[PDB]
C-alpha cells in the first residue's frame, strides 16, 4: 500500500463525502429562491454526479451564491479526484517500466 | 401512531399574537422538512412557509404579507409557527406537513383552527334529541344532539366514542350573536335501542372541556 | 411563481364512471406534481406522487398521468367515499405551489 | 519548494487572476450585444468558474467574438491549471515510489 | 428586446389599503427585475432590487415578490405619501429596458 494507491483511494472516499454532503448543501442553499430547481435531495445528488464529473448537461444549474459556492467546492473536489486518480496510474505505470528494464 | 400532531383551535384577538406546534413522531431524519399551509374557509391550500429543524433555516412565502416566524426544536422534535399581528384575515385553519426532501407531503396534521375576534371562550351546551311520544318508528330510528352556545370553533361530535359512524350527520355552524351553534343526528336500527346505549361525544378544544351526552327516551 | 391551473372548479358525474380531474401547469414541470384529497372537515390525503406514482394505502382505482404542463387525475368507476376536494401540488421550482382545487360531487 | 509545486502554485494564483479578469472582460465585450446574458460581474464570475473547469452548464454563455474569445483563454487557462497540478502530483507520487526502493 | 409590460396604466386603490403593481417580461428572465419610484418632478427612486430582496432606507411598507415572467411589487397598507409613478426594469438580457409605467391615486 503506497501513497499514490493511498490518496487515489481517499480521493474517492473524499469525494462521496463532497458529493452526499454537496446534494443537502444544495437543496439548503437553493430553497428560498424563486425559480430554483435544485431544490431536492435525490435530483441534486445527480446533480453533484454531473457536477463532480464536469459532465454538466444544463438540467440542472445553482442560481444563489451559496449554491454556486457549493458547486464550485464539487467541481474541484471533483477534477482533484479524478485527476489524483490519474497520477496514481501513472506513478504505476513508470514504477513497472522501471522493471522492465534495469531497474 | 398519528405522526404530526397540532393543537385544536386558537383564539385571538387582533394585534395579539399566537406560537402553533406541532409535535412529530415516527421516523425523523435529518432531511426532514416542515412545512405550514394556511386553509381560509371555503378557500384552497396556501404555502405559508418552510423550514428544516436540522439546521434551523426557514424559507417564507414571498407573495403574501409575511407575518409568520419559523423556529425548530430538535429536543422535543416540536416545530413552532409564530404569527403576529393578526387580523379578520388571517383567520383560518393552518396545516402543518412532514417532507422528506423529494417534493410531496407525505403526512398531515390535524390542523388548527385559528379565529380573530375580540369575543369571549365559552363552552358548549349540549342538549340531547329524542323523538317525540306520538312519533311513529319505522326499521330505524333517528336520534339526535345539540350544541350551541359555544365560541370559537370547532366542535368534536362523536358517537359512542367512535363506534358509531354509519347514519351520521353532523351539520355546519350557525354564527349568532358572537355564539355558535350546530346539531348532530345519529341513525341507528329500531331495535337497538334505548336497548344498547347510544350517547353522543362533544369536545370543544378552544375550552378543552369534552362533555358526554346519552340519548334517553322521553319519560 | 409556477402557477398551477385546476378546470373545472366543480366536477359533476353519475355513479361508477370514470372521471378525469385536470391540472395545468403555467411552465413545464416534468412530472413534479402531486395528487391530494380532502374531505369535509378533514386533513389533505397523498394520492398520487410524481405525476404517475401511486401511493400504498390508497385504492388502486386511483390513477395519474402527464408531463410537462398537462396532468390527469383519473379515478375507474367513482364511488360515494370519493367526494371531496382534488387539489395538485408541483415540486419542480421554489415555491411550492398548490392548485385552486377542484370538487367531485 | 521543488518546480512542480512552485509552478502548481503559481497556476492557481494565475488561474484566479484569470477569472477576475475574464468576468471583467466578458461582461464588456458581451453589453452592446442584443440578447446577450452574460452582462453583469457576480454571474460572469460564476460564469467563469464553470468554464475554467469546462462544466458549462449553458446557462450562460458568450455570444460576440471577443467574448467567446475571452471565454477560450479561460478555458485553457483552466484546463492548464488544473492539468498542471495533476502533473505536480504525479512527480509527487514518482518521487515517493522511489523511496519505498532503491532511489 | 425584452418587452415588460406593467398594467393597468393608473391604479386606484382606497387608504390603508393592499396594492399590488403589476410587471410581466416578453420573455423569463428569472429574478433580474427591479422597482423604482417617481413622484411628481422628481428623481426615480430604487424600491425593490432583483424582484424581492428589499433596499436600506425604503420603508417595510414595500415587498416584491415573482420570478420568470410575472413579477409583483406590493405595498401592505398604502398611505398618502406612496403617490407616484412606479416603474420596473429587467437586467437579463441587454439592453436593459424599462416598463411603461404605473400611476398609484
Ligand atoms: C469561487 C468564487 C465564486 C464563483 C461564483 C460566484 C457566484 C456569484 C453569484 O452567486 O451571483 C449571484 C448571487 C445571487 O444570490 O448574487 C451574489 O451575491 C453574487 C456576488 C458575488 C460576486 C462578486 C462580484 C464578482 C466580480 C468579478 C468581476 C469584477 C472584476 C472587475
Ligand atoms: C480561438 C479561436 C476562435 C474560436 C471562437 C471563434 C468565435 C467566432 C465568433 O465569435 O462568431 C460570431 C461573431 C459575432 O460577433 O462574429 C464573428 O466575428 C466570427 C468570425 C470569426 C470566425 C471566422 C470564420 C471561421 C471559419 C472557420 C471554418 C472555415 C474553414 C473553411
Ligand atoms: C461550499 C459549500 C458552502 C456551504 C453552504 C451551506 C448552505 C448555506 C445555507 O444558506
Ligand atoms: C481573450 C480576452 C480578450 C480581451 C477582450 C477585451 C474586451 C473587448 C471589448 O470589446
Ligand atoms: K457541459
Ligand atoms: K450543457
Amino acid at each position: 500500500s503506497a501513497l499514490h494507491w493511498r490518496a487515489a483511494g481517499a480521493a474517492t472516499v473524499l469525494l462521496v463525502i463532497v458529493l452526499l454532503a454537496g446534494s443537502y448543501l444544495a437543496v439548503l442553499a437553493e430553497r428560498g429562491a424563486p425559480g430554483a430547481q435544485l431544490i431536492t435531495y435525490p435530483r441534486a445528488l445527480w446533480w453533484a454526479c454531473e457536477t463532480a464529473t464536469t459532465v454538466g448537461y444544463g438540467d440542472l444549474c445553482p442560481v444563489t451564491l451559496w449554491g454556486r459556492l457549493v458547486a464550485v467546492v464539487v467541481m474541484v473536489a471533483g477534477i482533484t479526484s479524478f485527476g489524483l486518480v490519474t497520477a496514481a496510474l501513472a506513478t504505476w505505470f513508470v514504477g513497472r517500466e522501471q522493471e522492465r528494464r534495469g531497474h | 401512531q398519528v405522526q404530526l400532531q397540532q393543537p385544536g383551535a386558537e383564539l385571538v384577538k387582533p394585534g395579539a399574537s399566537v406560537k402553533l406546534s406541532c409535535k412529530a413522531s415516527g421516523y425523523t431524519f435529518t432531511s426532514d422538512w416542515i412545512h405550514w399551509v394556511k386553509q381560509r374557509p371555503g378557500h384552497g391550500l396556501e404555502w405559508i412557509g418552510e423550514i428544516i429543524p436540522s439546521y434551523g433555516r426557514a424559507n417564507y412565502n414571498e407573495k403574501i404579507q409575511k407575518k409568520a416566524t419559523l423556529t425548530a426544536d430538535k429536543s422535543s422534535s416540536t416545530a413552532f409557527m409564530q404569527l403576529s399581528s393578526l387580523t379578520s384575515e388571517d383567520s383560518a385553519v393552518y396545516y402543518c406537513a412532514r417532507e422528506r426532501g423529494d417534493g410531496y407531503f407525505a403526512v398531515w396534521g390535524a390542523g388548527t383552527t385559528v379565529t380573530v375576534s375580540s369575543a369571549k371562550t365559552t363552552p358548549p351546551s349540549v342538549y340531547p334529541l329524542a323523538p317525540g311520544s306520538a312519533a311513529q318508528t319505522n326499521s330505524m330510528v333517528t336520534l339526535g344532539c345539540l350544541v350551541k352556545g359555544y365560541f370559537p370553533e370547532p366542535v368534536t361530535v362523536t358517537w359512542n366514542s367512535g363506534s358509531l359512524s354509519s347514519g351520521v350527520h353532523t351539520f355546519p355552524a350557525v354564527l349568532q350573536s358572537d355564539l355558535y351553534t350546530l346539531s348532530s343526528s345519529v341513525t341507528v336500527p329500531s331495535s337497538s335501542w334505548p336497548s344498547e346505549t347510544v350517547t353522543c361525544n362533544v369536545a370543544h378544544p378552544a375550552s378543552s372541556t369534552k362533555v358526554d351526552k346519552k340519548i334517553v327516551p322521553r319519560d | 411563481d409556477i402557477l398551477l391551473t385546476q378546470s373545472p372548479a366543480i366536477l359533476s358525474v353519475s355513479p361508477g364512471e370514470r372521471v378525469s380531474f385536470s391540472c395545468r401547469a403555467s411552465q413545464s414541470i416534468g412530472t413534479d406534481i402531486h395528487w391530494y384529497q380532502q374531505r369535509t372537515n378533514g386533513s389533505p390525503r397523498l394520492l398520487i406522487k410524481y405525476a404517475s406514482e401511486s401511493i400504498s394505502g390508497i385504492p388502486s382505482r386511483f390513477s395519474g398521468s402527464g408531463s410537462g404542463t398537462d396532468f390527469t387525475l383519473s379515478i375507474n368507476s367513482v364511488e360515494s367515499e370519493d367526494i371531496a376536494n382534488y387539489y395538485c401540488q408541483q415540486s419542480n421550482r421554489w415555491p411550492f405551489t398548490f392548485g385552486s382545487g377542484t370538487k367531485l360531487e
